[PDB]
RNA sequence: UAGCGCCGGCCAACUCCGUGCCAGCAGCCGCGGUAAUACGGAGGGCGCGAGCGUUACCCGGAUUCACUGGGCGUAAAGGGCGUGUAGGCGGCCUGGGGCGUCCCAUGUGAAAGACCACGGCUCAACCGUGGGGGAGCGUGGGAUACGCUCAGGCUAGACG
RNA sequence: CCUGGUCCACCCGUGACGCUGAGGCGCGAAAGCGUGGGGAGCAAACCGGAUUAGAUACCCGGGUAGUCCACGCCCUAAACGAUGCGCGCUAGGUCUCUGGGUCUCCUGGGGGCCGAAGCUAACGCGUUAAGCGCGCCGCCUGGGGAGUACGGCCGCAAGG
């Protein structure tokens, strides 16, 4: 799929904190904020779908983060819908370098969902069953999407760059690629496929993620 | 006040690349073209053209480099991994052609000035001439 | 296939109240004498121990070594912020002149002949590290040409 | 003092069997054989790690013992094998290869160096029809190191011929048994000799 | 005929006994106050061999006087500041000269030595014979980018 | 009132007239030296008071030189950014003094903080470079002994 010349919702977002590096993909002031070029923005919409839909019919992975309060609700929504994995409430440091010392925690959920099932329930102490009931009610938060990780994903979809510089450090140390809806105050130069473009607004957010997914569906045949 | 020219252009295209320009501007002499002419002629850099910058000639000398990197850090491999005068002023070092030297194993360049020309270690050995080593590039 | 080769070890110390509770450093070089030389540093508690790790950092990340018949294709002086190394090819015969550390990373570059020169700070770590950057640096007549393309 | 004392000590302190007496070096006992540990109190003992210098030591020496030459001449052919044009360590070799006394060792004519040297020294030995008791003598390529016409009945050097018939001779020599005789058809190569060293291992220790 | 040094680290070579911050070793770090691979003997071991050690001295390691190839915020190191003398160094275009500078030819650069090769004395040390190389300077011829110089022109430095 | 520096705008005028800078000459905090004037406050030394094991101090009360002025000498310093001068080159953000502009923004010079590339032993530095570079001067080359000794130069002396 292609989007139309929607305008009335990307054209810049941050005052004068920007970096630099991003100036190739501004229009120009106004109001003391800063907006980026759409005539461009399309240049790298055309390419960075391209890479999705390579990845998608070719069966990949794409790990969804973004930790932004905006985004949030969004996130999970998003990957919910291919069958991609996504983080949502908080990026662990080494959710990708350290992947085989988290992936254990994993199965602590595995072992932990079991137990809530089984007979061996309320028969042993009850100190202990509000100290594992907790244990899951925390990783039922931080692991919710991270779970469908078989095995390191090929590539990540992040939100705010900068924010998650963490993750965009760790994947870019594994050669993972690199896809951020991307604006003002990011350092372009380190994300294989950027997407220029506002996003504090749910508007930018939820357009830009929306018309990936159709991608990575239409792409699979659904 | 500007001491030594072709120094400062060697020096304005180091700094330059470091940071990663497309092209940097240079003002312009009938030598600093010799040398230039070199640098594309060899494949340091795509090249350059007369430009009127403010009245003033200059030299648009137009950098190249290397492919992105993988990993983190993808800061192109540069094309123009070294460069220095060899001869400056208040020491300049003239050079014999049996004289004249190998740069990195044969890799890098070393451009002179003869009498003959603005050199090339090769076209220089292969003219049977030497002069001003002027510098060195790799 | 990979052969260890234990580079250093120290014990380095800490302070503690009551102890001076120590810490063992371990460099190993590692490679398969073909051209693909690691190189680890692992701190543990104990030296078997430190080992076992530096072993595994080396293994992780390596150094594709162009080799031109055993030697070096050029020449390449390297400043480590405080120590500097010197390599420079030679002929057939001479065999690897360095010392106690960047002999044993060349040698299991599987380079063969070759003139060393250690300046500056010589500090076993330091000398290591630049030997690396080092050979990192070294590039074919081939991969100089593809890089002046056009 | 051109050595001479406990030999197979040396089979035992370089790990490798040193073919030092021919005959014997053979039979159960070259001492290798069932006693592969050092001499000294401490040969049954575990052995650190040896230093980058140690090796290149112990490389050396196994070279130098054995042709059995004392260090100022090995060190003196090391040093003209790096005057010539060549591989500084196969042309070392060469030369080793090319001394009157090592010559009659490869042409057969003794069970083993030291009995070669001494074959030398009591002038057994013709060289292109002149006899030579220097060993150091480096014969040149196209010489015909043979026998003491006096020497050929010999109840030594009768039984070692005898045992030629069988054993095939280095691919750079000839010898015509049945007359005594042998050539020295060329300096051998590196590809050609069989030594259980590491030439580049004794050239690095000349460095230091 | 076989000897001499060494066996804590650097540095190849480890045990017993004597001793007990003594006697002594020791280039440097250090060793020795009753468990000494560091003192003294011994067995054993390593290294070298009619030699081995020692002291002295030269170069080296020492890019630790740094041409090659160093430095000066706090490690030693910016002059208390300015003024300007001698000196060093100096922008764009054009031409002449061609001093520096580069190329060529030529004379010189004795011999011995070094180097390569062939040979001589049973080898080698030693020696002979032949070949090749060279910086520097003389003379002649040439080049003119760059430095220098003279000339003419510019305005981006400077000054008004 | 007499006088130096400097910045901006216009781009008008000269036409490279430039940068550095051994020795030299000038300037050079505080204290201190000569002659004279002056002397409120403060205050070395000095006079007493208290504190203390003691107090030749820290605290309290006095107090002379001095500190203020003129002319002359002295010339040192954590005389510090502890960072020589001059030119070019290399993301920005922000605060501030100051000039021009079409002045919710542009543009010049200066002072601060944060910070890219890069540098750095690290701390840190970072278009006010400790970055990439060229010119020129100054200086360092283990600690102590010593800024001493000797010698010379300077000064009235203290001394430098
Ligand atoms: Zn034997």
């Amino acid at each position: 799929v292609k989007e139309l010349l929607e305008a009335g919702v990307h054209f810049g977002h941050e005052r004068k904190r920007w970096n630099p590096k991003f100036a190739r993909y501004i229009y120009a002031e106004r109001n003391g904020i800063h907006i980026i070029d759409l005539q461009k923005t399309m240049e790298e919409l055309e390419r960075t779908f391209r890479f999705i839909e390579d990845l998608a019919m070719r069966g990949g992975t794409i790990l969804f983060v973004g930790t932004k309060k905006q985004a949030q609700d969004i996130v999970r929504m998003e990957a919910e819908r291919a069958g991609m994995p996504y983080v949502n409430q908080r990026w662990l440091g080494g959710m990708l370098t350290n992947f085989k010392t988290i992936s254990q925690r994993v199965h602590r959920l595995e072992e932990l969902e079991a137990l809530f099932a089984s007979p061996e329930i309320e028969e042993r102490p009850k100190k202990e069953q509000v100290r594992l009931k907790h244990e899951l009610e925390r990783l039922q938060k931080y692991l919710s999407g991270f779970r469908l990780l078989k095995r390191l994903p090929d590539a990540i979809f992040v939100v705010d760059p900068t924010k998650e510089a963490i993750a965009v450090r760790e994947a870019r140390k594994l050669f993972i690629p690199v896809i951020a809806l991307a604006d003002t105050d990011s350092d372009p130069d380190l994300v294989d496929y950027i997407i220029p473009g506002n996003d504090d607004a749910i508007r930018s957010i939820q357009l830009i993620l929306s018309r990936a997914v159709d991608l990575i569906i239409q792409a699979r045949g659904g | 006040m500007l001491t030594d020219p072709i120094a400062d252009m060697l020096t304005r295209i180091r700094n330059a690349t470091r940071v990663y320009k497309e092209s940097t501007d240079v003002p312009a002499s009938r030598f600093k073209e010799e040398i230039l002419r070199i640098l594309a002629r060899e494949g340091f850099i795509k090249g350059y053209e007369r430009v009127d910058v403010d009245g003033k000639p200059y030299l648009r000398v137009y950098l190249k480099y290397g492919p992105r990197r993988q990993g983190p850090d993808p800061r192109p491999e540069q094309v123009i991994h070294h460069i220095r005068r060899i001869s400056k002023p208040g020491r300049r070092v003239y050079v014999g052609v049996k004289e004249i030297p190998r740069v990195r194993r044969g890799l890098g360049i070393a451009i002179l000035s003869t009498s003959k020309g603005v050199l090339t270690d090769r076209e220089a050995r292969k003219l049977g001439v030497g002069g001003e080593l002027i510098c060195e590039v790799w | 296939d990979f052969e260890e080769k234990m580079i250093l070890i120290r014990r380095t110390a800490r302070m503690q109240a009551g102890g001076r509770r120590f810490r063992f450093g371990a460099l190993v070089v590692v490679g398969d004498r073909q051209g693909r030389v690691g190189l680890g540093f692992g701190k543990a508690p104990e030296v078997p121990l430190a080992v076992q790790k530096a072993g595994y950092y080396a293994r992780r990340n390596m150094v594709e070594v162009p080799l031109q018949n055993g030697t070096i294709p050029h020449e390449i002086e390297v400043e480590f912020g405080a120590s500097k190394i010197v390599l420079k090819p030679a002929a057939p015969g001479t065999g690897v002149i360095a010392g106690a550390v960047p002999r044993a990373i060349l040698e299991l570059a599987g380079v063969t002949d070759i003139l060393t020169k250690e300046l500056g700070s010589r500090n076993p770590i330091n000398i290591a590290y630049a030997t690396m950057e080092a050979l990192r640096q070294l590039r074919t007549k081939a991969d100089v040409e593809r890089l002046r393309k056009g | 003092g051109r050595y001479i004392g406990p030999v197979c000590r040396l089979c035992r302190r370089e790990g490798v069997k040193l073919y030092l007496k021919g005959e014997r070096c053979y039979s159960p006992k070259c001492a290798m054989e069932r006693r592969p540990y050092p001499p000294g109190q401490h040969g049954q003992k575990r052995a650190r790690r040896p230093s980058d210098y140690a090796v290149r030591l112990r490389e050396k020496q196994k070279l130098r013992r054995i042709y059995g030459i004392s260090e100022r001449q090995f060190r003196n052919l090391f040093e003209e094998a790096s005057k010539k044009k060549g591989v500084t360590g196969s042309v070392f070799l060469g030369l080793l290869e090319s001394r009157l006394d090592n010559v009659v060792y490869r042409l057969g004519f003794a069970v083993s160096r030291r009995q070669a040297r001494q074959l030398v020294r009591h002038g057994h030995i013709t060289v292109n029809g002149r006899r030579v008791d220097l060993p150091s003598y480096r014969v040149r390529p196209g010489d015909e190191i043979a026998v003491a016409e006096k020497s050929r009945n010999l109840e030594l050097i009768r039984q070692n011929l005898e045992a030629m018939k069988g054993r095939k001779v280095g691919p750079w020599l000839s010898l015509d048994v049945e007359g005594m005789k042998g050539k020295f058809l060329r300096l051998p190569d590196r590809e050609d000799l069989a030594l259980p060293v590491n030439e580049q291992l004794v050239i690095e220790f000349y460095s230091r």
